[PDB]
């Protein structure tokens, strides 16, 4: 009973920008905005708006507006970073900067002698090396990058057997903190992929059930 | 009555009991007293995700002991260009979960970080804290 | 020395005369009622989809753990301890505008 | 000296180790429910039910019925599901329900109660006033056929006799009218008995009004045996109960032993046991409808 031990690691890119709302969540947001402005007792800007507005008319027959103006023009003076840094490029599925709203995962192309392999990153783990250690080592090595990767625990995510011999693919979770990628134009073909892309780009069934422990969001 | 076959029908107090250490055994790993610090800027927002964490934790069969609110840190920010004074308010809630295992941790973390609201900060620690 | 912020501020005492009035038509009232009921339904569905998600996840976890334990026991010895990495975990929520 | 507990000990089943992981009764109400659930089960120790006369407890019923109406369930289930779909999806009913304005159409409820569930309520209401013990003595008949008995108190005024209602001897000074529905192949026998109030013989009753051989709904056309006698309770003894019974007969039956003189004022002439009567005609007679009223002394 020979066991060929192969680790594998699911790479998690943290979602950066917030996602937009469903039409219903919009309607609900409206409702809550209205009711929350309703239950609200006085305001400083509003006390000093209304009391002053009513006192000035009384001084004439016998501020809030300036604030509003300054606020409006100062809000218009401020230019904000675009939410879509991906669909303007629209092409790179290989860019790490691509999807700000979603979670992304790393994927590589490998053609070996007897096999055409599309690899969600795969590590060959020596029985002496801990699953952990091999995961991390192959991670930092293969991508040729400086990666601060926050791993959740010493517990492995999912396990898959391609049996000839018998051989195991052990999957793990890495939450990426700060990537520093050396030579983005190096020939190893790596793809930065969302959920919808992970569905399509994954040929094997071992990976097709790796999208099963995927976190949808 | 002691002699009768029915002695102790009335017996109750063992049913309701009216009267720390993490356990790492290497297989069954019980990590006691995990402290979760939610640091958020909005009272409504902090309440929302605190409440959500607690609510979920109840469903997960994970024990929650003490959910309390830590003292508000008010940072008065002097804006230096001419002076501007904007009073600001940081809010902190605490959810203390008394027990956990490695696998339910793995699970827990996902739901936590994924469901994080906009402008919500998370800190997981151990029970030694002082107030 | 615990002091919570749950206290209603003394500043808000006499300022209370600003926002008394509320009146609703049957149109707005019904508009909010319908949206409310629809909301409760919606949430009940959504919790179910997330619970389904995490449950399926943990089922994948079970398959995993069982396979890895049965094949190699050294891995049931390795993987079951929760490592020192989880102690100082800091995650920060999504922003509105990126860098 | 300890004895050995006999079978189950009430809390034995729950695991006291690690009390935190057992679910709790958060509600006083849940506790209440579980409590009554327990109080209804037959425990192996001396209990309240045992000493307080549960009316024999378990009894194996002699059921003389009119056989249970034959129905296919899938049809009912589907038609009901659809009726619910039609009823719920209407915005009228939702708008009306939210604002607390709706009315339930009592007459239609009476129609459905009559059609389905009512005949079962009849059984236990008769059981309540013990219309079984004194008449059929062990036996339960389920009241399959609807029976409407009514006394005319004026030109425009109709007094209904519902099972269990209180009526005055004044309104019972006249003969009643009866409504139930059958085509004509039909053969019927109707009876009005006074179940208590027999002065000489505690276990005997007074047949008041007895009718035989009735086609369909025609009461005037049935041969009458005992002409109608107004209820004659005693000033002291309160609240007698009067039973209206219906029987189906197969072949027209004539019985001379039961025949009474036409004016028939004498009391000893009317002496009755539903038991013996039903023994006589048993094979041809199946008990059908039941309606009873409770009456106490009055000026008349």
């Amino acid at each position: 009973s020979p066991w060929r031990l192969l680790g594998a690691l699911c790479l998690q890119r943290p979602p950066l920008v917030t996602k937009p709302l469903t039409p219903l969540q919009e309607e609900m947001a409206d409702l809550l905005q209205q009711i929350e402005i309703e239950r609200s007792l006085y305001s400083d800007h509003e006390l000093r708006a209304l009391d002053e507005a009513q006192q000035l008319a009384k001084k004439k027959s016998d501020l809030a507006q300036d604030l509003e103006d300054m606020w409006e023009q100062k809000f218009l003076h401020f230019k904000l970073g675009a939410r879509l840094t991906e669909a303007d490029k629209k092409d790179d599925r290989t860019s790490l900067h691509r999807k700000l709203d979603r979670n992304l995962i790393l994927l590589v192309r490998e053609k070996l002698g007897d096999q055409d392999i599309w690899m969600l990153p795969q590590s060959d783990w020596q029985p002496g090396e801990t699953l952990r250690q091999t995961a991390e080592r192959t991670l930092a090595t293969l991508s040729e990058n400086n990666m601060e990767a926050k791993f959740l625990g010493n517990a492995p995510c999912g396990h898959y057997k391609f049996k000839f011999l018998g051989a195991k693919v052990f999957f793990f979770k890495a939450l990426l903190l700060t990537g520093d990628f050396s030579q983005a134009g190096k020939k190893g073909h790596h793809v930065w992929v969302s959920k919808e892309e992970l569905g399509d780009y994954l040929k094997p069934k071992y990976l097709a059930q790796v999208r099963r422990f995927l976190l949808d969001l | 009555y002691r002699s009768k076959p029915t002695h102790g029908i009335g017996r109750y107090k063992h049913l309701v009991k009216a009267q720390v250490r993490p356990i790492n055994l290497g297989t069954d790993y019980e990590y006691g007293v995990l402290n979760i610090h939610l640091i958020a800027y909005d009272m409504a927002l902090a309440e929302s995700y605190a409440q959500y964490v607690h609510n979920l934790c109840n469903h997960l069969a994970i024990k929650v002991e003490e959910s309390y609110a830590m003292p508000t840190k008010t940072m008065e920010v002097l804006q230096l260009q001419m002076f501007l004074d904007a009073v600001l308010t940081t809010h902190e809630r605490v959810v203390q979960i008394s027990g956990l295992s490695a696998t339910f941790a793995e699970i827990f973390l996902e739901i936590i970080h994924s469901n994080l609201p906009e402008g919500v900060k998370l800190s997981v620690r151990e029970h030694t804290e002082e107030d | 020395i615990p002091i919570e912020d749950f206290i209603t501020p003394v500043k808000f005492l006499n300022k209370e005369r600003q926002r008394p009035p509320v009146e609703l038509p049957f149109e707005e009232s019904e508009r909010r009622a319908l949206l409310l009921k629809r909301w409760s339904l919606y949430k009940q569905r959504e919790h179910e989809m997330e619970r389904s998600a995490i449950r399926s996840l943990l089922e994948a976890q079970e398959e995993a753990l069982q396979e890895l334990r049965l094949s190699s026991p050294e891995l049931h010895a390795e993987a079951t301890k929760r490592d020192p990495s989880l102690f100082p975990f800091e995650r920060q929520g999504p922003d509105y505008t990126p860098p | 000296r300890r004895a050995a507990p006999l079978g189950p000990m009430p809390n034995e089943d729950i695991d006291v180790s690690d009390l935190e992981r057992l679910k709790k009764y958060r509600s006083f109400d849940r506790y209440r429910r579980r409590a009554e659930q327990e109080a209804r089960k037959p425990h192996w120790w001396r209990t309240y039910r045992e000493h307080f006369g549960e009316e024999s407890g378990p009894k194996d019923r002699v059921d003389i019925g009119l056989p249970p109406p034959k129905v296919s369930r899938t049809q009912q289930l589907l038609e009901r599901k659809q009726a619910l779909r039609e009823l719920r999806a209407n915005v009228e009913e939702e708008r009306a329900a939210r604002l607390q304005t709706a009315r339930i159409p009592l007459e239609a409820v009476r129609a459905e109660w009559e059609r389905t569930c009512g005949p079962y309520h009849k059984q236990r209401l008769a059981e309540y006033c013990g219309l079984y013990r004194d008449l059929f003595h062990g036996a339960t008949f389920v009241p399959r056929v609807p029976l409407h008995v009514a006394y005319a108190v004026g030109e425009d005024d109709l007094m209904p006799v519902y099972h269990g209602n209180e009526v005055t001897p004044t309104e019972a000074a006249q003969a009643p009218e009866v409504t139930y529905e059958a085509d004509e192949g039909s053969l019927w026998t109707l009876l009005l008995t006074n179940l208590d109030g027999h002065l000489l013989e505690p276990d005997a009753e007074y047949v008041h009004w007895l009718v035989t051989n009735i086609p369909g709904n025609r009461v005037t056309e049935g041969q009458e045996t005992c002409p109608y006698l107004p209820p004659f309770p005693a000033r002291g003894s309160g609240f007698h109960r009067f039973a209206f019974l219906l029987f189906k007969q197969d072949k027209r039956i004539d019985f001379s032993g039961d025949t009474r003189p036409s004016p028939c004022y004498q009391l000893a002439q009317r002496t009755f046991h539903t038991f013996d009567f039903y023994k006589k005609h048993q094979d041809a007679m199946t008990p059908a409808g039941l309606a009873f009223f409770q009456c106490r002394w009055d000026d008349s």
